[PDB]
RNA sequence: AGUAGUAACAAGAG
RNA sequence: CUUCUGCU
């Protein structure tokens, strides 16, 4: 991440819904549970199946990272979940809605002053 | 009328399967009982194509009516069928996910 | 030189330093001994508040009952019960016409909810009074308790895994002759029709404690399994519609309550008229439970549910009748001394009823006289009134309504009125040409009120101009006001475990200064005194600190060992590295670059002891009670590391006649942790079945050999030893 | 005695 | 006596 300046200002912070996780773009809640039980739990998926090369994707690339792992299961179903299911809470913010700055939230926009932050990583085109 | 004659014409866990499937289904036993025989007549079929019916160490399919439990036999048909769905499709999905056969 | 920090108000203004004024600093007031003493001035209160009403003997129960509706008008500003049918009929009405389609929507919704909620749900929450033991017991507990007994008496319908089935097995059960109840030497005992009702009707009732704001303590009521079953479905109608009441704040919560309480609000003012005199009213309502009478939610229920199926108004119904014929368990009794023998003695709430009035004081006894004649097997009647009534959601649709009735096409008049409302809190916003009119609009709102029974507390409200108010704790002045002291409370070490307590911390660090107004230099050295209070308490000082413990030595140890001491966790004696800039980064993540990789290793091994997984529900998930409200689940990111223990569990009761209790628990611990073994999705998604336990595990033992052996995972032995213990398995179930 | 305050503690159950 | 317990 890249700091600016920090600049003293009269600070409107409104409450509205903004982005905790925020999840994977092309996977709804289902898609994303269908893919969590298919990597964690591949016997106990049931009669669900894939249906999105996305949701394949993602799969293979799971079972793949997940070689010979014996963390326990539900950590990585709860971490899987965190990761995939979006997530968004009502929170005051002044600047940008994005989970990347809504997570650094308490950081950059305060009561009296804005420090100019830039999240490292690529930013989502959308 | 025709659950004494399933109770009379079938094998009591023959009988015991097809109900709790009806249970599980959703229609009454002693309403719905054309479906009740229909059902036994079903899962009785499919559990006789896997009675007697082994795999030796040649992988050969062998039939063994006196089944001996001191023989290492392994069942050539495993029965998807009479148990409740979840287990069923817990086992299609160990099939497929070791064997490899598309689900 | 005298100082006084109240003279700080004559400058800024007391909004802007609210925080100043709340004590939160010092230990709450907590309850001392039974509440007996208060369950009894609660009875007493609530039945001289409704004292003009009808006196009736109930045909099942046999106790006495009070119905206050209908009865006369109120001659004085005294708080009164008698609510009127009709105004509360007409009141639901014109609810109805200023939202059309409310009802029907609502109804539509918890419809749906009523056939796919299953039994489980009723697990949610703790401390139900479980009828066959007398006793306050966790949800799930009473749960299976209850159901256990059902099955033993023959009510198997709770066998489908709906809520709605287990409700019709309580109305058979009602309808029951003889109960049998298993006690533990595991006897058993018989309960007659009668009984069984009282005490499937009976409330338990505590006194709340750690409550801060009042000097006089209070009691709270705890309803039963069957009550509980009913009360969920009128919760989630009443839920349903008060999503859609603009002026109901109660459905939300946190952040998302305060915008809806800011928008409403803002819009209320707009759209008032620039020629129209504001004014708005801020304050309780005086004996709030106390006087919401059951018949009027009934009332309400039937109205609502007009149209709807037969079944669906039955279930929603049900509720407030068995609330109507509600009887409030007296409590852990009273306590007397002897001080020329000096010696003590407990008498249990079952013997006020016959033991003598010598024992009392005055004002003791004079609560045991006016409650002797509702007495019946130790549980006071209760019909009148609400004791501590779960329908929040019905009560605040019920004042919404009242509110609502305040429009200008309703009050046929100049002045008019809207605002807030949420269970017993409210804030009234009056508009009027003139102060005449303004005092002839509060005048009409406090008497329609007085007309449903609710009842403006005088004594704690005023009105001013409009633009500033109060609204359950939140202090708006032209815009809520970020109070800090509310959340004090909620600083320091949480208390959950090792890991838990870090990332809590940082984390309620980040919200305060995100939500209330939590400074950046406020916010740094907050977090210094939370470390050194998590260094104090869970004696995890750093290695190169002289300070003794009994951990001193592990841990001084430990940072010789390692290479990189900036890498060990503050659990460990290591350095802190938190700030304002990473204080939402887990502090696993957040060394991980610095931790050496033996103790990375180590400390991150999943195979170590400590861990331990319950349901995903209760994952990185912990319970918080804040200053005010009830407890709220709260959300931190934390890794599994050995730190992740759990701590001991209350063993008072292996020394008391319940103690087989706890070894039943054990037992199903004992089943369900091995069928975790057989079934690894357990925990991730409720199983589903009806087949038995050993069944689905035996056959899935069956499969999964089986697969390895195809697989080749397990040898021709191996296999064979497997299928001979899963026949000797079916055998042992057989043989029984 | 003391804590404390509408009722307790100043150990309790075996 | 000794055993058991500090939210049951």
């Amino acid at each position: 991440g890249t700091f600016g300046p920090v600049h003293f200002r009269n600070q409107v912070k409104i409450r509205r819904r903004v982005d905790i996780n925020p999840g994977h773009a092309d996977l709804s809640a289902k898609e994303a549970q269908d893919v969590i039980m298919e990597v964690v739990f591949p016997n106990e998926v049931g009669a669900r199946i894939l249906t999105s090369e996305s949701q394949l994707t993602i799969t293979k690339e799971k079972k793949k990272e997940l070689q010979d792992c014996k963390i326990a299961p539900l950590m990585v179903a709860y971490m899987l979940e965190r990761e995939l299911v979006r997530k968004t809470r009502f929170l005051p913010v002044a600047g940008g809605t994005s989970s990347v700055y809504i997570e650094v939230l308490h950081l950059t926009q305060g009561t009296c002053w804005e420090q100019m932050y830039t999240p490292g990583g690529e930013v989502r085109n959308d | 009328g025709m659950e004494d004659f399933v109770r009379q014409c079938f094998n009591p866990m023959i009988v015991e399967l097809a109900e709790k499937a009806m249970k599980e289904y959703g229609e009454d036993p002693k309403i719905e009982t054309n479906k009740f025989a229909s059902i036994c007549t079903h899962l009785e079929v499919c559990f006789m194509y896997s009675d007697f019916h082994f795999i030796d160490e040649r992988g050969e399919s062998t039939i063994i009516e006196s089944g001996d439990p001191n023989v290492l036999l392994k069942h050539r048909f495993e029965i998807i069928e009479g148990r409740d769905r979840t287990m069923a499709w817990t086992v299609v999905n160990s099939i497929c996910n070791t064997t490899g056969v598309e689900k | 030189m005298d100082v006084n920090p109240t003279l700080l108000f004559l400058k800024v203004p007391v909004q802007n330093a609210i925080s100043t004024t709340f004590p939160y600093t010092g230990d709450p007031p907590y309850s001392h001994g039974t509440g007996t003493g208060y369950t009894m001035d609660t009875v007493n209160r609530t039945h001289k508040y409704s004292e003009k009403g009808k006196w009736t003997t109930n045909t099942e129960t046999g106790a006495p009952q009070l119905n206050p509706i209908d009865g006369p008008l109120p001659e004085d500003n005294e708080p009164s019960g008698y609510a009127q049918t009709d105004c509360v009929l007409e009141a639901m009405a014109f609810l109805e016409e200023s939202h059309p389609g409310i009802f029907e929507n609502s109804c539509l919704e918890t419809m749906e909810i009523v056939q796919q909620t299953r039994v489980d749900k009723l697990t949610q929450g703790r401390q139900t009074y479980d009828w066959t033991l007398n006793r306050n017991q966790p949800a799930a507990t009473a749960l299976a308790n209850t159901i256990e007994v059902f099955r033993s008496n023959g009510l198997t319908a709770n066998e489908s895994g709906r809520l709605i089935d287990f409700l019709k097995d309580v109305m058979d059960s009602m309808d029951k002759e003889e109960m049998e109840i298993t006690t533990h030497g595991k006897k058993k005992q018989r309960l007659n029709k009668r009984s069984y009702l009282i005490r499937a009707l009976t409330l338990n009732t505590m006194t709340k404690d750690a409550e801060r704001g009042k000097l006089k303590r209070r009691a709270i009521a705890t309803p039963g399994m069957q009550i509980r079953g009913f009360v969920y479905f009128v919760e989630a109608l009443a839920r349903s519609i008060c999503e859609k009441l603009e002026q109901s704040g109660l459905p939300v919560g946190g952040n998302e309550k305060k915008a809806k309480l800011a928008n409403v609000v803002r819009k209320m003012m707009t759209n008032s008229q620039d020629t129209e005199l504001s004014f708005t009213i801020t304050g309780d309502n005086t004996k709030w439970n106390e006087n919401q009478n059951p018949r009027m939610f009934l009332a309400m229920i039937t109205y609502i549910t007009r149209n709807q199926p037969e079944w669906f108004r039955n279930v929603l119904s049900i509720a407030p009748i068995m609330f109507s014929n509600k009887m409030a368990r007296l409590g852990k009794g009273y306590m007397f001394e002897s001080k020329s023998m000096k010696l003590r003695t407990q008498v249990p709430a079952e013997m006020l009823a016959n033991i003598d009035l010598k024992y009392f004081n005055k004002s003791t006894r004079e609560k045991i006289e006016k409650i002797r004649p509702l007495l019946i097997d130790g549980t006071a009647s209760l019909s009148p009134g609400m004791m501590m009534g779960m329908f929040n959601m019905l009560s605040t649709v019920l004042g919404v309504s009242i509110l609502n009735l305040g429009q200008k096409k309703y009050t046929k008049t100049t002045y008019w009125w809207d605002g807030l409302q949420s269970s017993d809190d409210f804030a009234l916003i009056v508009n009027a040409p003139n102060h005449e009119g303004i005092q002839a609009g509060v005048d009409r709102f406090y008497r329609t009120c007085k007309l449903v029974g609710i009842n403006m507390s005088k004594k704690k409200s005023y009105i001013n101009r409009t633009g500033t108010f109060e609204f359950t704790s939140f202090f708006y002045r032209y815009g809520f006001v970020a109070n800090f002291s509310m959340e004090l409370p909620s600083f320091g070490v949480s208390g959950i475990n090792e890991s838990a307590d870090m990332s809590v911390g940082v984390t309620v660090i980040k919200n305060n200064m995100i939500n209330n107004d939590l400074g950046p230099a406020t916010a740094q050295m907050a977090l210094q005194l939370f470390i050194k209070d998590y260094r104090y308490t869970y004696r995890c000082h750093r290695g190169d600190t002289q300070i003794q413990t009994r951990r001193a030595f592990e841990l001084k140890k430990l940072w010789e060992q390692t290479r990189s001491k900036a890498g060990l966790l503050v659990s460990d004696g290591g350095p802190n590295l938190y700030n304002i800039r990473n204080l939402h980064i887990p502090e696993v993540c957040l060394k991980w670059e610095l931790m050496d990789e033996d103790y990375q290793g180590r400390l991150c091994n999943p195979m170590n002891p400590f861990v331990s997984h319950k349901e995903i529900d209760s994952v990185n998930n912990a319970v918080v009670m804040p200053a005010h409200g009830p407890a709220k689940s709260m959300e931190y990111d934390a890794v599994a590391t050995t730190h992740s223990w759990i701590p001991k569990r209350n063993r008072s009761i292996l020394n008391t006649s319940q103690r087989g209790i706890l070894e039943d628990e054990q037992m199903y611990q004992k089943c369900c942790n091995l069928f975790e073994k057989f079934f690894p999705s357990s925990s991730y998604r409720r199983p589903v079945g009806i087949s038995s336990m050993v069944e689905a595990m035996v056959s899935r033992a069956r499969i999964d050999a089986r697969i390895d052996f195809e697989s080749g995972r397990i040898k021709k032995e191996e296999f064979a030893e497997i299928m001979k213990i899963c026949s000797t398995i079916e055998e042992l179930r057989r043989q029984k």
